[PDB]
């Protein structure tokens, strides 16, 4: 559900969604871990876990339908820099 | 290579009414067909001193992947600039030394076209040393050229016509020499004298 | 650098002249029909 | 006699063969690339044949190469002296 | 009805290629083709394609042609859109120039008698390189017309005396047993095009970054190797102060120059680090997050 | 440039030409004659260039 | 154009080349070399070769007509004398010789010292023998020496016989001693040893044999 | 997989021009199949040579298709003759795209090469991409529980050239190819081309995506799979310790860079004083 | 048959035409095949023999 | 006569069944002996090849100026599937259209020993477009002939229109051997 800046999950939060308490939290990463489920790392200094990746899932229409406009986004930053590239370097372009 | 010399002729001083052909022509494929284009801005501008034409032939004579359609090109450059003598031997002096034996044949050419009956000195003196160049049919053009330029001309007129009228005689006695420099040779004599010295060369 | 490549000059000499000579290639010419007319015979 | 054509038709296709250099390969300098040494003669930078094997050529394997463009045509092995098969194949007298 | 001089082969690419490979394959052996095109008139010869002929066995020169071979292989493409006739026979030279043998004067008499227009084509494979590829074609010159006083082929034009013949053929009966027509080659759009992609880096290339310890290490070593330059570069630009115009060049005979190891040295780091800077730079703006 | 372009071009023509051999001198004589040994090949009596 | 004439050029170098040595230049573009075909010529040279490879003594491919000198071959190549490989290398061990202490330092000091203390020699002041000659009655070690210092050894090590040098081709004689030299100088530190050296070193000759 | 990369010579890609037009000729076609020969090395093919074989489909039913077999066999067996290292490793054809009965021309092929590669060899010059597109079938094994099937895994497709083979494309494309453009500028436009290969890339995704939500397209449940991981792979070049990194090594980079002009910068200024002491010496002379 | 054996014998005797060069023979191989030695201080191996029996050859 | 033939025998599962003696399956093997030596002893230029029509048409082998080879194909032909007439038409059709020598003539041998489980409106419509490309396909209607005699009506009716037996429909019930039925027939007249 988080956003990928958004990844850093507090001990706190997964002990009060998966109904655990905290000291088995890390034990809960550690399966998800092991398993492959997802990926990333557990800061127990400060009690957070630095999810990376996750199992990719069965998306909805209307999810597709963001994941779509996240790629118009990217299309329009890659034509932009392309365009840049062309202009800018346009006498030594072969 | 007949239609290229025959769309070429059906545009004659035309001037920049032929523009619209010549476009269609210089960008076809076929390199006969660029040929044909060379020699329609050589057509359409006879004498006009169109530098957009030099310009044009000029680039085609620099860059272009067909032998034939460079020479050509340095060829055109002479009926464009026959109404200034004194020009040819200024652009296309370069030329005349450049790696392609065919664009200093073209070269030659131009000179010979170009500055026909004029006696021109520059241009005999641009043309005598291509006539040791190590390509044959090179040395053939600069001897057509230099009859062309000095046609009927005397020794007074010309310094150089009797140097050049003991080397025709030296190229055709020459049993060493190649066919076609000796071909162009025998041309060259046959020029210098044509019309039994009552003649001349003047596209004007 | 840009302003010291624009700032070398070449005196106008005479090119194309250290190239091969006329009367020097001609002698290659007569010595080459020599050996096609002598080797292949 | 067939037998009598079919040896009279080996000769003619034995006639068309053509001998081949004797030298010793020096060292591969590339891939289609070798240095060889003639047996009496001067060394070469040479070709060797495609569907020759190219690892069987060690430096100081014999080769037969090509008359005309010297490129590796064989391996051969380690050539035997007449003089050392003389020396080798010489009856002692059944004593 | 004497030959043209300004008779010309065009060779298509696929043609071209064929040949190349096939004679750079039998490498020394003068392996041989046939070559399928159509007379289009008494002045061109168009060579579409080629077809190899098998070798029966060892033998460094030109073999009889397979009648059986040849017809199964015609019979065959026929049936796959080329219904071209042989034109001639292809066979390479593996470095010895472009020229006909005896053995060659016999086999291309074979076609002669057959099609009279027929061409001998040889290709180079070994003296080809990248931009000239060493190829010619022949045909023969009837000893009964030469010999009693005529031209082999009529000079109606410059284009038969365009390329000066190289004294290697002329050694080996050229313009006295056959002569040689001018090759041209027919090369069209879409198959320059199409060869254009020959080496194209792919687009994920592009934008790949090398990897940044084997880049650093490489600018290092680049450098260090920099500095031992200009220590060097010093002591010649002072032997070079005191040194004699005959030595400019014989005195660089067999000692490192500094200033080209340097000059190669900054080429390659500018360029290198150029690239990498900039492909970093673009990879920082297309592959982002937000 | 094209004086480079042209003096390469010729360079490959000029390096198909045969290499001279190196003798050594024994001595002048008239007419522009001179007493060489080649190499491996004895001597000779070989004539001067205009040069 | 200057590109495409560059490029069309390398015809000139193309197979089978013969292999001369280069023996001087005489200016830019011209040189003397001496083939393996035994005469001496003076040719010229291509003008895309790498005038910096030219050193004395190293071998060059010529065009086979006109011994122009149209590539220059690595050094390490074009030589009929390998180095000694690693299952070559002599079994004997310096523990396997007995009672050598004496020459054992010396050859130690003379030879393996010097290859890996260059520097330290160099400090002291002491110049180290280019070569070393070890002589005696026969049967005294000198050979086996030679083996144990081969097999404990950091260097390359070539190995050759005085007798090996004499052959029939007149010039491959001295071709493949400098072959052996330029070998080790291209594989340096390495160690020549040459055996029974009276075949090549005696000090009377014939002039007319 | 059992193969790496399918390297496809441009004698190749010739003869598949030539048998596409020579076929074309007739006016009535949509695509040309043939045999392609090549040999192994490594898990790298190396296709090399190519033959034309009849064939044949009809426009609307994928299932009606013939193929002469028989004539891959006889010329299989006339360029063994010539050439006994060069055996099938699969086929071609000419179409854009794949088709649907593409399996069952593989299936076929598949007896004279276990491990065929099929190579869709667009006649058509695209400005982008490879000509070449290489395929070979695989077994798809669905998570799903729907039946093992026959799909076609793409395949890594370059071209390359024999040195010969390279010397005669370089003789045809003498006068198109421009060598004069340095090697940096070389690089620069090949990451030009290498972003607009990844927009190109970008586009089809999204116009799949687009045909997806409007329900042109099943959703396929493993593109989308793909597809998340893709957006996760998107690194974050906001974060301070990747700014740090890459500011430290843009500097490294940038001082070497300018160590390299100043070295270019003293080497010039070399040059003219050797020209201007040239230029002084021949008109003293003079 | 008799006829091409004829010509056979006619062709062999073109090339069997002297002047022959003097060689010796050094070895026999198998891949049958000769190696052979000039007068003129040349080795060249040949590999078919030619118009002499194998067996009746030794080094 | 100058005419290449393409054989469209049946293996479907009906071909296991003994109505033919001794099974149908070994019956249209000696029918396709019989008619495949008839069309070469007809022209040594006629061509013969072997399509089979199984539940998906696999053309066994293409035309060819050779008889022994057929046989030897028809030998490893197993009895599987469900006939596909539809199809196996069309196939034949198109190696016909790529026969080594374009001056032969068109013809097809078909063996339909199972049922043709579709509509007459494909049937008329396949039957037109063989008439355009003046292909003739000769149809042996053994086997289930008592469901199939109205199909292959339509089909032979439309194939040769109204002038020229360009195609027959020989119907042999059954019996000892179809073969000895096909002698007789305008098949191999
Ligand atoms: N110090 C030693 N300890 C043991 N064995 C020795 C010693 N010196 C010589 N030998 C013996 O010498 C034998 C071989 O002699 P070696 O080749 O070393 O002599 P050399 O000086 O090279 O002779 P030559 O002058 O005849 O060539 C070996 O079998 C070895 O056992
Ligand atoms: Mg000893
Ligand atoms: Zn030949």
């Amino acid at each position: 559900t988080r956003p990928a800046n958004h990844r850093q999950l507090t001990f706190e939060e997964i002990a009060k969604s998966a109904k655990i308490t905290v000291n088995e939290v890390e034990l809960l990463v550690m399966k998800a871990l092991s398993v492959g489920l997802v990926k990333g790392s557990i800061d127990e200094v400060d009690k957070r876990v630095h999810m990376t990746w996750v199992q990719p899932r069965v998306l909805d229409l209307q999810q597709i339908k963001g994941m779509k406009d996240r790629l118009e986004f990217w299309c329009t930053d890659v034509k932009s820099m392309e365009m840049l590239v062309e202009h800018q370097a346009h006498d030594i372009l072969t | 290579r007949g239609l290229a010399v025959g769309i070429a002729l059906v545009m004659y001083g035309r001037m920049e009414e032929a523009d619209a052909l010549i476009e269609s022509l210089c960008r076809d494929k076929d390199p006969i067909l660029r040929r044909s284009g060379m020699y329609t801005v050589a057509m359409a501008y006879c004498g006009s001193g169109n530098n957009k034409a030099i310009r044009r032939l000029l680039h085609v004579a620099v860059s272009d992947v067909n032998d034939d359609v460079r020479r050509a090109a340095v060829e055109s450059l002479g009926f464009i600039l026959f109404r200034t003598p004194e020009q040819c031997p200024s652009v296309v002096s370069l030329l005349s030394e450049s790696y392609n034996p065919h664009v200093r044949y073209g070269a030659a050419m131009a000179l010979g076209i170009c500055c026909a009956g004029t006696g021109n000195k520059e241009a005999i003196n641009l043309l005598e040393p291509m006539t040791n160049d190590p390509v044959n049919y090179v040395r053939q053009g600069a001897l057509i050229a230099s009859a062309l330029i000095m046609i009927q001309q005397t020794e007074i007129t010309c310094p150089k016509v009797n140097q050049f009228r003991q080397l025709y005689s030296k190229v055709i006695n020459d049993k060493h020499d190649d066919v076609m420099a000796k071909f162009g040779a025998i041309l060259a004599q046959g020029i210098l004298d044509a019309g039994g010295h009552n003649v001349t060369i003047s596209l004007q | 650098h840009n302003m010291s490549v624009k700032a070398m000059r070449f005196p106008p000499k005479s090119y194309n002249k250290d190239l091969e000579s006329a009367e020097e290639r001609r002698e290659r010419e007569q010595q080459d029909l020599e050996f096609a007319k002598e080797m292949a015979e | 006699l067939t037998k009598q054509y079919e040896k009279s038709e080996n000769d003619l296709k034995a006639l068309q063969s053509v001998g081949q250099i004797v030298g010793e390969v020096l060292k591969q300098l590339t891939e289609e690339k070798f240095i060889v040494k003639a047996t009496n003669g001067p060394r070469y930078v040479v070709g060797c044949r495609r569907q020759l094997d190219k690892s069987k050529l060690k430096p100081g394997t014999r080769v037969a190469l090509d008359m005309t463009t010297l490129t590796i045509m064989r391996y051969l092995p380690r050539e035997v002296d007449p003089l050392v098969y003389n020396m080798s194949h010489e009856d002692p007298g059944n004593v | 009805p004497a030959v043209d001089t300004a008779e010309q082969v065009y060779i298509s690419s696929l043609a071209l290629l064929k040949m190349l490979k096939h004679g750079r394959a039998g490498v020394p052996m003068e392996v041989m083709g046939l070559m399928l095109g159509e007379f289009v008139d008494d002045y061109t010869v168009r060579v579409i394609d080629v077809f190899a002929m098998p070798q029966s066995g060892t033998g460094v020169s030109v073999e009889a042609v397979d009648p059986v071979f040849q017809a199964k292989m015609l019979d065959m493409l026929k049936q796959t859109g080329r219904p071209e006739m042989v034109v001639g026979w292809y066979h390479s030279h593996p470095g010895f120039g472009c020229w006909l043998s005896g053995v060659d004067i016999n086999t291309q008499q074979s076609f002669e008698a057959l099609s009279e227009r027929a061409v001998a084509v040889v290709v180079d494979p070994i003296q080809s390189v990248k931009g000239k590829v060493v190829i010619d074609a022949f045909r023969l010159i009837n000893a009964n017309m030469m010999v009693l006083g005529h031209e082999p082929r009529q000079t109606t034009s410059n284009l038969g005396h365009l390329n000066k013949p190289s004294i290697q053929a002329l050694i080996h009966g050229l313009n006295r047993h056959y002569y040689s027509i001018t090759i041209n080659y027919r090369k069209n759009e879409l198959e320059q095009k199409m060869l254009l992609n020959l080496h194209k880096k792919s687009w994920m290339e592009g934008l790949t970054l090398q990897d940044y310890s084997e880049h650093c290490k490489h600018n290092e070593s680049v450098v260090k190797e920099m500095l031992e330059l200009a220590k060097n570069y010093n002591k010649a630009v002072e032997e070079e102060d005191k040194m004699t115009p005959e030595q400019l060049a014989i005195k660089n005979v067999g000692k490192q120059d500094p200033k080209r190891h340097l000059e190669e040295h900054v080429d390659v780091l500018m360029t290198s680090n150029i690239v990498q800077c900039l492909a970093a730079m673009l990879d920082t703006v297309v592959f982002k997050l937000i | 440039l094209n004086a480079k372009v042209r003096l390469l071009r010729e360079e490959l023509q000029l390096l198909q030409e045969q290499g001279s051999y190196v003798g050594e001198v024994v001595r002048a004589m008239d007419k522009k004659k001179v007493l060489v040994k080649v190499h491996p090949e004895g001597k000779f009596v070989v004539d001067v260039d205009k040069n | 154009e200057f590109l495409h004439a560059q490029e069309e050029v390398k015809r000139i170098q193309s197979i089978p080349l013969v292999i001369g040595q280069f023996l001087e230049a005489v200016d830019q573009n011209t040189a003397i070399v001496g083939s393996t075909t035994g005469s001496n010529y003076y040719v010229r040279i291509l003008s895309t070769i790498d005038r910096e490879l030219l050193k004395p003594n190293a071998s060059v491919a010529l065009h086979k007509h006109s011994n122009a000198l149209v590539d220059v071959l690595p050094p390490e190549a074009d030589s009929s004398i390998m180095m000694l490989t690693s299952d070559q290398k002599p079994d004997v061990m310096y523990a396997d010789i007995g009672g050598m202490d004496i020459q054992k330092q010396e050859v130690r000091e003379a030879v393996e010292l010097p290859l890996t203390h260059f520097e330290l020699y160099k400090q002291i002041g002491i110049d180290p023998p280019r070569g070393v000659l070890m002589y005696g009655p026969p049967g005294c070690g000198k050979t086996m020496l030679a083996k144990a210092v081969a097999h404990h050894t950091t260097a390359a090590f070539i190995r050759v016989v005085g007798s090996e040098f004499v052959q029939k081709y007149l010039g491959e004689g001295p071709r493949m001693v400098r072959d052996v030299f330029r070998l080790a100088k291209e594989n340096a530190p390495a160690i020549i040893f040459i055996d029974e050296i009276d075949a090549i070193a005696t000090k009377r000759f014939d002039a007319q044999t | 997989l059992a193969v790496q990369k399918v390297v496809v010579h441009p004698l190749v890609l010739l003869s598949v021009v030539d048998h596409f037009n020579r076929i074309g000729k007739v006016g009535n076609q949509k695509r040309v199949v043939g045999v392609l020969l090549g040999s192994w090395q490594k898990k790298v093919l190396d296709v090399s040579n190519s033959f034309a074989v009849p064939f044949d489909e009809d426009d609307k039913d994928d299932s009606v298709w013939f193929l002469d077999h028989d004539y891959l066999e006889n010329m299989y067996g006339m360029f063994k003759k010539v050439n006994a290292r060069e055996r099938i490793v699969g086929w071609y054809h000419t179409g854009p795209k794949l088709h649907k009965n593409d399996i069952a021309i593989n299936e076929l092929m598949k007896r004279y090469c276990p491990n065929s590669v099929l190579v869709i060899i667009d006649v058509k010059p695209k400005d982008l991409g490879l000509p070449t597109e290489a395929y070979i079938s695989v077994e798809e094994v669905h998570d799903d529980g729907t039946p093992t099937s026959k799909t076609f895994e793409h395949v890594t497709s370059e071209i390359g050239a024999e040195e010969a083979e390279e010397v005669g494309v370089e003789h045809l494309l003498r006068d198109i190819k421009d060598t004069t453009v340095g090697t940096l500028s070389q690089r620069i436009t090949n990451q030009v081309h290498g972003l607009k290969g990844l927009n190109s890339k970008l586009l089809d995704i999204r116009s799949y995506l687009e045909k997806v939500a409007t329900g042109k397209l099943p959703i396929n449940h493993q593109i989308i799979y793909q597809l998340q991981d893709v957006f996760n792979l998107l690194p974050d070049v906001s974060l301070q310790e990747f700014v740090k990194a890459f500011y430290l090594k843009t500097n490294d980079q940038m001082v070497v860079v300018y160590l390299a002009s100043l070295i270019r910068s003293v080497v010039a200024l070399h040059n003219l004083i050797n020209n201007k002491i040239a230029n002084r010496d021949a008109e003293k002379k003079e | 048959m008799k006829d091409k054996i004829k010509e056979n014998s006619e062709k062999i005797k073109v090339n069997k035409t002297l002047p022959y060069l003097v060689s010796n023979v050094i070895e026999l191989l198998d891949v049958k095949c000769a190696v052979i030695k000039t007068s003129t201080r040349q080795t060249y191996f040949l590999p078919v023999i030619g118009l002499v029996d194998a067996e009746k050859l030794k080094p | 006569v100058l005419e290449s033939t393409m054989v469209c025998v049946d293996n479907s599962e009906y071909m296991r069944n003994g109505d033919f003696l001794p099974t149908r399956l070994q019956a249209q093997q000696d029918a396709v002996n019989i008619v495949c030596h008839s069309k070469t002893r007809s022209n040594p230029e006629n061509n013969v090849g072997l399509i089979t029509l199984a539940n998906d048409c696999e053309v066994l082998t293409t035309l060819t100026p050779d008889t022994g080879r057929i046989l030897s194909k028809l030998h490893t032909v197993q009895p599987k599937g469900k006939i596909t007439f539809c199809t196996g038409i069309r196939v034949a059709h198109l190696a016909l259209k790529h026969r080594q020598g374009k001056n032969h003539k068109m013809r097809i041998i078909a063996f339909v020993g199972s049922p043709v489980e579709d509509n007459e409106k494909d049937l008329v419509k396949l039957a037109k477009r063989l008439k355009k490309e003046k292909v003739n396909v000769d149809i042996i209607n053994f086997g289930e002939e008592e469901v199939n005699t109205e199909k292959l009506t339509a089909f032979v009716n439309t194939l040769n229109g109204k002038d020229g037996t360009g195609s027959h429909l020989v119907t042999v019930p059954p019996g000892p051997s179809l073969a000895d039925a096909l002698i007789s027939s305008p098949i191999l007249a």
